[PDB]
């Protein structure tokens, strides 16, 4: 496989390789805060782990859409790849496991240490989408 | 720096810790202990306030740090309560007979209230949703509410007799009225000694926190029947003696002070959102 | 409905329904409760009129809200009949009534299986944890004396009424535990009382009772292990009656939501 | 907030609003400060009644507008009080109040952060232009006493209170200006008089000035170089106070462009405590 | 290997033994505490003879129950001294002796270890958040005098002793918090009081408090942010004290299943500081 692609591309011609959990995302685990205050008690934005092959985003809302319009709150996540892969076979499935149980997350600088304790609600209205 | 906009913030989850920094707030901050004016004629001492600010250089606090106020009773203290200082706690007795006045002093210091000024002659009053209450105080307050209608005309009272009119307050030297929300209704406020203040509230106070001395433990802070929650910031403790009382908050500063925090609206990052 | 029996399957991601708590304020009723001298500092004739305009504004219809009062927690409790579709009760809190505020709330919210006793001619015994006696009437007075397995009284005399071990005096509500697997011999006053042998089931969910006054004293519990706060056990503080009828008109959505229906 | 150290960009090629004017007028309140003397020639007992429905065909809702009286620039500089969202003020000119509306309309029109002075126990010191020294009451004189390096006084005996001099006479509002960079002591009469050291901040955006008669004069920055004449500063040449009411209410909407209601302190002082 | 402190490694598929709730009623003894107002409701001199054949039908033996009786918390406060093996004593609500009841379940719900103290030679000091004074007798009356680093008083002569401050006088038994880490000198009228330092080191296990009426006030931790609920405290609400009797007996599998057996009794804690 690897001197066939050594000899179609040493001519320009268009090669591939087929790989099984293909190592594509770099090792990143954060988060973000879209409303937050120095008390850390009425927070909203999203948290991800992105590792190996394996996407793990979770949004959350402590104040449950109480003083959203039409009680919905809209979250987003966007990864974008480092090359471009071609007819993938994708497994999407709506829980978050990883970020599911009680835990003291620090702050952005380090500095002071905040509380998470997750009650877990079904996704809605869910749209993945697929960019060139 | 960019006060008025809001912008996102990310961070990892794998960063290092900052050091303690539970010293240099004691440095810097303030500390004001409140007390009844009965606590210091069992004590039969001047020299009491230079006896304990001894005991809290102790402790890392120094001297020109701590600052000491009182109150005749929790009636008298709740015409008009203002919070000076970075961080505070209050005390007060039990009452058996004041159930509510507890809870409306623990209602107008715990949170954080925006307020409007009313014209009770001019206008026509309602509430809009179940954040906006009427908070009125002052020497001897009497408030009567006439409730109107879609063609305002009274139900239950005539608009035009004062006697017909529904009292909700009697001589107290705080109100905070909670009315049926949308209704437009007719006041009768004694505005000689009374001063009512359409107010609204927003998230809580963090400096300030309250240790009611003896008792049972019943604070309804929210307006619901349906709940009452009893925070971090209110507690409460036994007596005998007040000796006993001050020095257990001299002993436990580092854990009452981590249990409030600073004001988040005396920061210089809330310059357009309601305090510079 | 509910079912023991039958398996009811369903699935998930399935849309949530709309909203039908405006349906529900439309084909249901709401019966307040009130001691009797809440009525006496109002002191309006018409108030049932004006109330009923402000339950009109939060989507009730002109037909479903209905008024009933008692005298107090001794005279309400000898049967309590409680039969619309929502119910709400305001008791006021006394420090020396700390014991009948407990045994009513655990009539009230409760439900009960109850089957008849004959104290002349049968002796009974409790079977189960949740086996209770219930007595109801004007003037309640109950002896009880225990038994061996040889039909012969443990610490009375099955002849002499006077020996036995009594534990209640004139009250109007009683609910007596006793230690279960002994057969007793009872002696109570039949002519103003009447005792019933009830047992516990889930609780009631068309009531719910707002305390109104001092501290939380509920243990409708019968060991000393657990003492619950539920869901509609609730409480306020009030000065005047009629600001704590403001409160109620008002938040009626969080109150129905506690609650469900009779079904 | 918590993040105001990130930079924002936008893009000089997107398009604008519909105007957000009418959302302005619907959620917001305004109070119109005015003298006593006006209400004596005004001659009515519904008046209030009045104006606030003339406001009803601008925009304004009935429960917005609210109107509030002073009797003169003296006593209300004793404490002066913001209340609600929007204020302007209209104030009177003579020629001997000269300096008294322009330490009127420094406090009103800028930001202040006070912090209080035990004037008995210590000797003080202002450590820039941006400090002064604000005191109010209800009347108090203040006399001033610098000293050297080794604490002993110029021109001033620091025993004796008549050797000092003088820098304040019964007024119900003092801002003094003195030589940043030496202590110095203090005698204001503290039994009537509250004197705060205070330091100044950005200028408060919401509250607005209307003088009523006479000439354009008022000194705001303490530095003589500068006088300048803000967007907030208004005069109006006056005969009758119904010209002035309609010609406030006529042209409400020139001047809520530029008043911006963003800096409310959700309190009703003037000046901010040592936060 | 009697004080070696070994780990332990067991699996997470070992299946379950059996009950074992009915040998611990025939080994195991239980005693109980009731205010000498009982007997006098009661009227019986054979109610200790019938609650023993009420306890056999629940599992118990005829010898294994005993009753024990006091006057009142102040007297019962004395000296608490509880032998047997399952101890469970239901106390009656005051509301005037509110600090009292707490001070009582603060000795016996947890395990206190006890150094003794001399007043006339010594200063004392309280090292960390586990010390506190215990001083037990007929009638108590502390007085307090801190020290500076001078040896000399702060608000007090070492001399005079009516200048030093006061924590309790005439009780039965106090708990005194002083500030953690400043020496004291101590006035303790030791003819009928005795004074030694404790440090609490965990829950004393075997002992379960019956609240009798009253509301819910019960502050073991000696702490204003923490007052915890732990699961052998109880309230039950009372009208007569024979319905107080047929439950306790009734609930005798829930009561004993709260409570293990004192960790100090066995014979495994041999070398850290056994019973
Ligand atoms: C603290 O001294 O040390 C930390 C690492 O040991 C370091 O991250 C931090 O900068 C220091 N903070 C201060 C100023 O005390
Ligand atoms: C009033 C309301 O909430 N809107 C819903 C709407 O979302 C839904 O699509 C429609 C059909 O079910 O029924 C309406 O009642
Ligand atoms: C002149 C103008 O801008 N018109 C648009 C209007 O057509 C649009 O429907 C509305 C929606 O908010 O916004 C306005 O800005
Ligand atoms: C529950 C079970 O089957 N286990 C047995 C039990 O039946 C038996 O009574 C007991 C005697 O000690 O020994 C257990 O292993
Ligand atoms: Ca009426
Ligand atoms: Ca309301
Ligand atoms: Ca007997
Ligand atoms: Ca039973
Ligand atoms: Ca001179
Ligand atoms: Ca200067
Ligand atoms: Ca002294
Ligand atoms: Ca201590």
């Amino acid at each position: 496989e690897y001197i066939e692609n050594w000899n179609l591309q040493n001519r320009r011609q268009r090669t591939g390789f087929t790989f099984h959990k293909p190592n594509i995302f770099p090792y990143s685990a954060s988060f973000t805060l879209n409303r937050s205050q120095p008390a850390h008690d009425n927070l909203m934005g999203t948290m991800w782990l992105n590792a190996g092959s394996e996407i793990q985003v979770a949004g959350f809302d402590y104040s449950c859409a109480i003083n959203a319009p039409a009680n919905i709150q809209q979250f987003e996540h966007i990864v974008p790849l480092r090359r471009v892969l071609t007819t993938a076979t994708i497994t999407l499935l709506p829980d978050a496991e990883r970020f599911s149980f009680p835990r003291v997350i620090n702050s952005a600088d380090g500095a002071t240490t905040w509380f998470f304790n997750p009650v877990i609600l079904r996704p809605n209205n869910v749209e993945v989408e697929f960019l060139l | 720096q960019n006060y008025g906009i809001n912008l996102p913030i990310t961070g990892s989850m794998d960063t290092a810790y900052a050091n303690s920094t539970q010293e240099e707030t004691f440095l810097t901050s303030t500390l004001c202990l409140y007390y009844p004016t009965e606590a210091a004629t069992e004590i039969n001492d001047n020299s009491w306030k230079d006896t304990l600010s001894q005991l809290f250089l102790t402790k890392g606090w120094p001297t020109g740090s701590v600052y000491f106020k009182e109150y005749t009773n929790i009636a008298s203290f709740s015409v008009d309560p203002q919070l000076y200082c970075d961080y505070n706690v209050v005390l007060m007795k039990y009452d058996a007979t004041l159930q509510l006045d507890m809870s409306e002093l623990a209602d107008l210091i715990l949170n954080e209230w925006l307020c409007n000024p009313m014209d009770i002659t001019l206008y026509y009053y309602q509430q809009t949703d179940e954040a906006n209450k009427w908070i009125s105080m002052g020497s001897s307050c009497t408030i009567k509410v006439c409730p109107l209608n879609t063609q305002t005309l009274g139900i239950g009272c005539l608009t035009t007799d004062a006697t017909t009119f529904e009292e909700v307050a009697t001589a107290e030297k705080l109100v905070i009225t909670d009315v049926v929300d949308g209704v437009n209704h007719k006041l009768d406020v004694t505005t000689a000694t009374c001063t009512i203040r359409n107010c609204k509230k927003l998230g809580p106070r963090e400096n300030v926190a309250v240790i009611q001395v003896g008792g049972s433990d019943i604070l309804d802070i929210t307006a619901d029947p349906t709940t009452a929650p009893q925070t971090e910031r209110m507690m409460r403790i036994n007596w005998k003696k007040w000796w006993q009382v001050f020095y257990t908050v001299v002993d436990y500063v580092d854990q009452i002070i981590q249990v409030m925090s600073k004001r988040s609206r005396s920061l210089n990052s809330a310059a357009f959102y309601y305090r510079v």
